[PDB]
């Protein structure tokens, strides 16, 4: 059903987007003109909260995936139930990222006067909030269930051999730089956006 | 492997713990050292199985205890890991077990034709193949009657679409017929089952491990009926199965296969059963390259089909522990080391 | 009904005493309640009342009971196995043996003759001897039915070998038909004969390649002294010592060899072979159904006898007294079965006692369920007054 | 009806007393269509009633 509606709605879009373009109002089409007439402060709280948002839903994803198979794996070897627990901690930095960028991109969320509201720097402080919040906590995501998965394969090879969990550890090394550079890049993307005046 | 410890976490990292139960080489070969069942009692107290013969105390203890207590444990582990099962595992866990249940009704329904008696035609049965009317089977003789009787309520109804009753009671001819078309039919519905609702990574590797038991019941059929049976080539194509590695070509010619030779240069054709039947023991063939197709599907981890390839190791575990105390207590030991250790 | 299908006179036999009254028709006799009152006054009700015999004791009329419950069975296995051989062959009807003449009379008309028949019984004999007698005479006769049946399948398979190799195909057709001395060798101390069969494509190949194919063969001896359908038939000459050579290099062409060599007596003993088949099997067949007729005739005799007797005694050990019993067997309609069946029930029900009283009415012919059918042999109901449906 | 009809046909050949019980349900099936039909005709009663 779900196919449906995807064709449906295709369908719909074809149809519209053909009627409004054969008779000569094609222009009316205009997502520029959207974009230059939203309020920034929807791209700005959008980004701040959906950072915050998806940051977490990735932290909280991968601390479900390497923590069911650590408590499955600890049952006939319970010495893993707490060395192992830096998996948790590495798909868990990656909600620490995403709340500290948060909070930076909220001090740049100020009440801008009324007449200089839909201005160049304005504008532009919402699009990269936005955008900037986007690429942290879509980062996060994909980076706290990357570190659950390779947490929980950790997990079993740990209580297979004691000496596999050094090994499989920098595999999950490798799988966390991603949120950290996400941290990177949504700093510098938001880190020429002033507040909003 | 993004969505699979969901209800599937606690399940594999404890299959996974008791994969690590397997015996390795060197556990086997300290097993092949012992002197009696008592020595090979205590040297399986130290690997996983600890304790599991406590109950006995050196004089009742028999090479065919310990395999019923060893494959107990095993089936109290499997009702573990099926008790904690939910979902499309719970019914991944249940056709597991239609093809004991398959097992169960043909030598139940054995036992009635040469009128021995129930309570002991019922403990050589499998534990996991249990249901509630399995000992109801004693009922009647005909196929019809214990069909509309009794194996409707059960979930081996669907499997009765091509068992022809021309109203000729039971034989010990036709129940093999009965059981091979039974187990056609299973292997058809639990391969179609794996293709449609497991998921990929455990899809691939499990239709390899399903197309395996399909083509050597495949061979197994075609080679048993050289000796105790005479049958039409059009009346035993119904009981090769259709889904496996070997059917489209093979079992064609293993259908009109008349002699051995027929078998043989039939088998010569497919690339991973050519050499089987040339030399050695083809059981030990069979049971290797089980071994060899269950080793690697623990190596693909978020997959249900390590269930599978764990009970499969687990119960060549312990008829491995089986050969080696019938060896010890026998005292033949020029084929101890027949065992098949691939962990 | 619709849940069953019936085309044939279908029985119900009962036994009452004598001083009964049907309380679903107050102020009526039984006897004359069956042929006005009962199904819409369509019963044909007949005859059925036996005398009595000899009983041993009180003491032994349980152990009589117990076993005309068995015989009966036994004796009801060997009429549907005759009748299933009759029909299933199909040279007499099998839209009869339900409704088909006993004696050259009608069924219902043959059991309102039915008073007690004499063939070898006589009501001056025990009841334990009848009881033994009559099922002696049933086992023998449908072990004879069964033998010939055994006997007329043996010779299908002989006559079907036979045949094959009088004109088939060529993987075990053996050669008789073909009986010249221009195509085959005999009295010869160098020279034999091999036949080769040969794929009709290949035929060409054949001919061709055959003098060089093994050393030392008889040129111009292609000759087809068969063919079938699928396959060439040629004889060969060539020397004893190159027989092993010709078989060898014709596999590898893709022609299969068929080891057959000219002796006169194999040649006679194929023929007669072919003969003997044809000639038991056809014997067979007409003394398998004269045989069936007449033993359906005498195993239908003996049956109801079983019934009578049975119905007779059963009511003396529930109902003691009267010593005679008023028996009477229905002959009921097609399709008013289940009606029928009913009004017994509620009318004589009361005679056998609340307790005896249960409901489950109505009947699966269907493998659905196991209810809602009534025998005095399960615990699961029981019958309220001693009643016998019988189906043919 | 169909879900009705289907359950009830292949039980009531094992069971002669269920077919004035698959009557019965399914004269509840029918009159849900039967509302729907009073509905439509209340509604089509009003479509011209007082239109300018």
């Amino acid at each position: 059903f779900s196919h449906f509606l995807y064709y449906l709605v295709l369908i719909v879009v074809i149809v519209y987007g053909l009627y409004k373009l054969f008779t000569g109002h094609g222009s009316d089409i205009n997502f520029g003109k959207f974009l230059l007439r939203t309020s920034p402060y929807m791209w700005a709280n959008l980004g701040i909260a959906l950072c915050v948002g998806l940051s977490v839903v990735g932290a909280a994803w991968g601390i479900f995936i390497t923590g069911s198979s650590m408590i499955g794996a600890g049952v006939r070897a319970p010495r893993i139930t707490t060395k192992n627990l830096i998996s948790i901690i590495f798909c868990e930095v990656v909600a620490i990222y995403g709340l500290i960028i948060a909070i930076v991109f909220s001090s740049k969320l100020t009440v801008a006067t009324a007449e200089n509201m839909y201005s160049k720097s304005n504008l532009y402080t919402g699009y990269s909030l936005f955008w900037a919040g986007i690429t942290v906590g879509a980062s996060n995501l994909i980076c706290g269930i990357a570190v659950g998965i390779t947490g929980a394969t950790a997990a079993i090879s740990d209580a297979a051999d004691s000496a596999l969990f050094v090994k499989i550890l920098v595999i999950e090394i490798f799988g966390s730089i991603l949120g950290l550079l996400g941290l990177i890049v949504g700093l510098l993307m938001a880190g020429k956006a002033s507040e909003f005046q | 492997g993004v969505y699979f410890n969901i209800d599937n976490g606690f399940i594999e990292g404890v299959v996974r713990g008791y994969r690590n139960g397997l015996l390795s080489n060197n556990q086997y070969i300290n097993l092949t050292q012992c002197d009696t069942l008592e020595d090979l009692k205590l040297q399986l107290s130290s690997t996983d199985y600890g304790n599991f013969l406590s109950s006995v105390s050196s004089e009742s203890l028999t090479t065919s205890l310990i395999q019923e207590y060893a494959s107990s444990k095993l089936y109290h582990e499997f009702n573990y890991i099926r008790d904690q099962s939910s979902g499309s595992t719970r019914k991944f866990m249940d056709y597991i077990t239609y093809g004991y249940m398959i097992d169960n009704v043909a030598l139940m329904i054995t036992g009635t034709i040469h009128d021995r008696d129930k309570g002991e035609i019922l403990q050589r049965c499998h534990p996991l193949g249990w249901f509630d009317t399995l000992p109801t089977l004693s009922v009647a003789t005909d196929l019809e009657s214990l069909y509309e009787t009794v194996l409707v309520d059960t979930p081996l109804a669907p499997y009765f679409k091509n068992c022809f009753d021309t109203a000729e009671e039971l034989d010990d001819m036709n129940i093999e017929i009965i059981r091979n078309k039974l187990y056609k039919a299973y292997l058809e519905d639990f391969y179609n089952f794996v293709t449609e609702e497991i998921p990929e990574p455990a899809k691939e590797c499990m239709q390899t491990l399903l197309g395996f038991e399909a083509d050597r019941r495949s061979i197994n059929i075609a080679l048993n009926s050289l000796q105790s049976s005479d049958i039409d080539p059009d009346l035993k194509s119904d009981l090769l199965p259709n889904i496996g590695k070997l059917y489209p070509l093979a079992t064609f010619h293993l259908a009109q296969a008349q002699d051995f030779e027929g078998v043989r240069a039939a088998l010569a054709n497919v690339y991973e059963y050519r050499g089987f039947l040339e030399t050695g023991n083809l059981e030990d063939h069979f049971y290797q390259l089980e071994m060899e197709l269950c080793r690697d599907a623990f190596t693909q981890q978020f997959a249900i089909s390590t269930v599978w390839a764990w009970m499969k190791s687990k119960e060549q575990e312990v008829r491995n522990i089986t050969w080696i105390a019938e060896c010890i207590a026998q005292n033949q030991r020029e084929r101890i080391n027949n065992y098949i250790s691939v962990y | 009904m619709a849940t069953a299908l019936y085309t044939a006179n279908d029985f119900i036999l009962i036994s009452l005493p004598q001083n009964a009254q049907p309380v679903t028709a107050p102020g009526s006799k039984t006897d004359s309640w069956f042929n006005e009152t009962l199904i819409g006054g369509r019963a044909f009700v007949s005859d059925f009342k036996i005398p009595e015999f000899k009983i041993g004791s009180l003491d032994t009329l349980i152990v009589e009971s117990e076993e005309l419950s068995k015989v009966d069975n036994q004796i009801g296995a060997s009429i549907g196995k005759i009748i299933e051989i009759l029909q299933g062959l199909n040279e007499t009807s099998t839209n009869a043996y339900r409704t088909l003449p006993i004696n050259n009379m009608p069924v219902p008309e043959y059991l309102e003759n039915f008073q007690w028949q004499t063939r070898k019984f006589k009501l001056d004999k025990s009841i334990k001897d009848l009881i033994t007698l009559i099922s002696n005479e049933s086992s023998q006769l449908d072990a004879d039915v069964r033998a010939t049946y055994a006997n007329y399948n043996s010779a299908k398979t002989n006559l079907a070998a036979a045949e094959r190799k009088k004109t088939g195909d060529l993987s075990v057709r053996s050669l008789h038909d073909i009986v010249k001395p221009e195509d085959f060798v005999l009295n010869s101390e160098h020279l034999t004969t091999v036949l080769v069969a040969v794929p009709k494509s290949l035929k060409s190949d054949f001919e061709k390649s055959y003098e060089t194919l093994s050393k030392n063969v008889v040129p111009a001896s292609a000759s087809v002294i068969a063919e079938d359908a699928e396959y060439v038939l040629f004889n060969v000459h060539l020397f004893k010592k190159n027989v092993q050579e010709f078989t060898t290099a014709a596999r590898e062409k893709k022609f299969i060899p068929r080891e057959f060599n000219y002796s006169e007596e194999l040649i006679d003993q194929l023929k007669k072979e072919h003969d003997s088949a044809a000639s038991l099997e056809q014997s067979l067949r007409v003394q398998l159904v004269r045989l069936a007729k007449t033993a359906y005739v005498d195993v239908f005799i003996n049956w109801f006898h079983i019934k009578a007797l049975r119905v007779y005694v059963e009511s003396v050990l529930r109902y003691g007294l009267p010593p005679h019993f008023n028996i009477k067997i229905i002959a009921v309609p097609p399709k008013n079965l289940s009606k029928c069946k009913s009004e017994l029930i509620d009318a004589f029900g009361f005679l056998g006692g609340n307790a005896f009283m249960k409901d489950k009415k109505g009947k699966i012919n269907k493998q659905d369920t196991s209810l809602h059918q009534y025998a005095s042999l399960v615990d699961t109901e029981y019958e309220p007054f001693v009643m016998y449906i019988i189906n043919l | 009806i169909g879900i009705v009809g289907d359950a009830g046909v292949r039980g009531s050949s094992q069971q002669p007393r269920l077919f004035v019980g698959m009557i019965l349900i399914l004269i509840f099936a029918e009159v849900l269509g039967l509302y729907g039909l009073i509905v439509a005709l209340l509604l089509n009663s009003r479509a011209t009633q007082d239109v300018v």
